[PDB]
């Protein structure tokens, strides 16, 4: 959104494929200025003075509780557990002998609990009342809605052993970045979901310029974004505003640096802290001391590998002992352009290509839909280094990159391996994986 | 004699055209395109021992004219952000300004986001690449006596209005923006008097202008 001062002066409003409403005569200098600020193309549309002013004004624990009404608390705890685990849909299904509940987390179904079958009608009744549905009627499908900032869509349906309930959990916030939609696998997302959910420790997202490290951090903060945690951040600059998280901007006009901004944040009694990046030792020292004094710290570095981030902390001047005790994990990340689904050409891989993995892969080609590239959009490929007992020892002993890479390959997949899986799925080309991976 | 010209923009997902021009031979020695900012390491091989000139996209830059208050030419640059404060669509403290020219009672200004310019220089410094100059891509186009010089680069139309004034606009709303144009590329299906000039590769055309001109946004705080 433009500033109100600028929009009111030149008679130009932005309302989102972004539309730019304007009043004639159009100013060419001001039109370029809007393009500069958005960093995105738009569609100019002419409008009369009276309709413009109206557009301007309108613009500016579940598991423990199961062993023990009591149903009201159970369903509320279940919904809280669903949001915790990051479930899209909650499935309550009644069979002959067994009552079963399942979440679908990032497309993958999962068994959460199988309570007593006798509770089946009570769970169906409670969920109906929350969505203003008919309690007595059990022979037809009933659909309703609830607001809890979660907007749940609930659908009942008749079955042979009663009724089957599904609750689709959707966030009303349209600017929510789903970490799985960005490209993380269910296993990578769970492991990263668990890592950022820890009470204390440093987490680093690393990669070169344009690797989507800021976008991944933002999605991580949005997932944690709760009233039970105090989340704050120092940025240079603030990429975009997340509502609920207190975002401080680095300002050289008052000598407000990353280090000085980070110190000020630590006196605000935070739970989670996010530093734009750790460029110098001064900022690194403070981030390490924050992690050892009961704060979860999140930041970034511009290293090519996940192991390079540990070496980078070593080189800046942080003592090995302090790195081992503080570091929870490193997320190496790259972006790969997704193939155009309309014009992607299949081809069988040769012997040299099969060494990396009839193996069918896909090529770029191109058409008018991609115009005329062969790719349309991007997606992330990842390598999540998890600091466990044996990694802590290797950092302390200073085993080096060579010996540390050996152990890391035994447990965590490479960034290329994650990329190659997407080539098999037909999401991106092998050329694009080999481009960004060295 | 030889130098590498690199065309960057605010969009990190967008391509980065580059070209090695030779003023000694008047020829294109090497040419290519990075897909993302993730390939900045690939520029090492093409740079070797050659000056690097960065062409920032004119879309990511404010090029405008302002009146110098009478008898305040010596203190003008300090007053520059406040005079343009109403005419830009963000906090003017964020921008880094460079005076291109001072003539009569007016001054030619070029503004760019400070953090972006610093971040671009830090990206090249991390790769061992030393950026010698930074200027708007549009101002590297040649001046024509018969009209506004134009050239298409990617899915954008570069326009140089005068010596210090310029712009870059997307194809989709290029015709609406213009409301004679000497064009150094294939003429579009748009627009308003388009004079066809001999066609050249845009990055090669820009590189020839880079060799002629002395403009640079590496001024004040950003001086080497
Ligand atoms: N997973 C993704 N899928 C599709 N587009 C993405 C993804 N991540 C980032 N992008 C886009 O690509 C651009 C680069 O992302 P960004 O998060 O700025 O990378 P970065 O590495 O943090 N940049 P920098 O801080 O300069 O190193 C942004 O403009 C995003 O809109
Ligand atoms: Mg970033
Ligand atoms: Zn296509």
């Amino acid at each position: 959104r433009l500033p109100f001062s600028f929009a009111n002066r030149f008679k130009m409003v932005l309302e989102v494929p972004p539309v730019l409403y304007y009043v004639e005569p159009l100013n060419a200098q001001a039109l370029v200025e809007v393009r500069r600020v958005l960093k995105q193309t738009f569609v100019p549309q002419a409008i009369a003075a009276e309709a413009f002013e109206k557009k301007l004004t309108e613009a500016y624990d579940f598991f423990s509780l199961a062993e023990e009404a009591p149903i009201i608390k159970l369903i509320n705890a279940m919904l809280g557990e669903a949001i915790k685990e990051g479930a899209s849909d909650i499935h309550i299904e009644t069979f002959e002998k067994i009552l079963s509940i399942r979440f679908r987390v990032d497309g993958v179904l999962r068994d959460v609990l199988s309570p007593s079958r006798k509770l089946a009608p009570l769970l169906v009744s409670r969920v109906k009342v929350m969505a203003k549905l008919d309690i007595a009627e059990k022979r037809v499908p009933q659909d309703g809605r609830i607001s809890l900032a979660v907007d749940v869509r609930v659908s009942t349906m008749p079955s042979s052993h009663g009724e089957r309930v599904v609750m689709r959990l959707l966030d009303k916030n349209a600017t929510r970045l789903d970490l799985h939609s960005l490209g993380m696998t269910p296993v990578n997302h769970d492991n990263f979901r668990h890592l950022i959910s820890r009470p204390h420790g440093i987490i680093l997202v690393t990669g070169p310029t344009g690797s989507g490290k800021s976008t991944t951090l933002y999605a991580g903060l949005q997932e944690l974004n709760s009233n039970e945690r105090n989340i704050l951040t120092v940025e240079d600059p603030i990429e975009f505003d997340i509502d609920g998280i207190g975002q401080t901007q680095v300002n050289p006009k008052v000598d407000m640096t990353f280090a000085r901004g980070l110190r000020a944040i630590l006196r605000q009694d935070p739970d989670v802290v996010m530093v734009g990046e750790i460029r110098d030792l001064e900022t690194a020292q403070i981030a390490v001391q924050a992690s050892l004094t009961g704060h979860l710290v999140m930041s970034t570095l511009h290293t090519n590998t996940a192991v390079g981030a540990i070496t980078r902390l070593r080189d800046m001047g942080i003592e090995p002992f302090l790195i081992s005790s503080s570091l929870l994990g490193v997320l190496a990340q790259r972006l790969v352009r997704t193939l155009c689904q309309d014009c992607k050409e299949p081809y069988e891989a040769d012997k040299e290509q099969r060494k990396l993995f009839a193996l069918t892969l896909y090529r770029a080609k191109g058409c008018e839909k991609c115009n005329h590239k062969g790719y349309r959009g991007r997606t992330g490929i990842h390598e999540l280094l998890m600091v466990d007992d044996k990694v802590q020892e290797l950092i302390h002993a200073e085993a080096g990159e060579q010996a540390m890479d050996k152990y890391i390959r035994e447990h965590t997949p490479s960034i290329r391996s994650d990329g190659l899986d997407k080539v098999l799925q037909g999401v991106t080309s092998l050329e694009e994986v080999m481009r960004v991976t060295k | 004699s030889e130098f590498l010209t690199v065309r960057l923009s605010s969009e990190q997902y967008s391509p980065i055209p580059w070209l090695v021009w030779s003023s000694s031979q008047q020829e294109v020695i090497a040419s290519g395109e990075l897909s993302d900012w993730q390939q900045l390491d690939d520029l090492k091989n093409y740079a070797e021992q050659r000056p690097i000139v960065v062409l920032v996209a004119a879309s990511d830059v404010v090029l405008t004219e302002v009146d110098i208050p009478p008898g305040a030419s010596r203190q003008f640059e300090s007053m520059l952000p406040y005079l343009l404060e109403d005419e830009i669509a963000q906090d003017v403290d964020d921008l880094h300004f460079s005076v291109l020219a001072k003539e009569n009672g007016k001054a030619q200004v070029c503004g760019v986001d400070r953090r972006w310019l610093q971040h671009m220089l830090d990206a090249f410094r991390a790769q061992g690449l030393d950026v010698k100059r930074v200027l708007p891509d549009s101002l590297a186009l040649p001046l024509d006596d018969e009209g506004i010089s134009a050239a298409q680069l990617g899915e954008q139309w570069l326009f140089r209005h005068s010596a210090c004034q310029g712009s870059a606009v997307d194809d989709s709303w290029m015709p609406v923006y213009l409301n004679s144009v000497a064009c150094f590329s294939s003429l579009p299906e748009q627009q308003a008097h388009w004079l066809s000039r001999p066609v050249e590769m845009t990055m090669a055309l820009l590189s020839q202008g880079v060799a002629d001109g002395k403009f640079s946004l590496l001024t004040g705080e950003f001086k080497p």
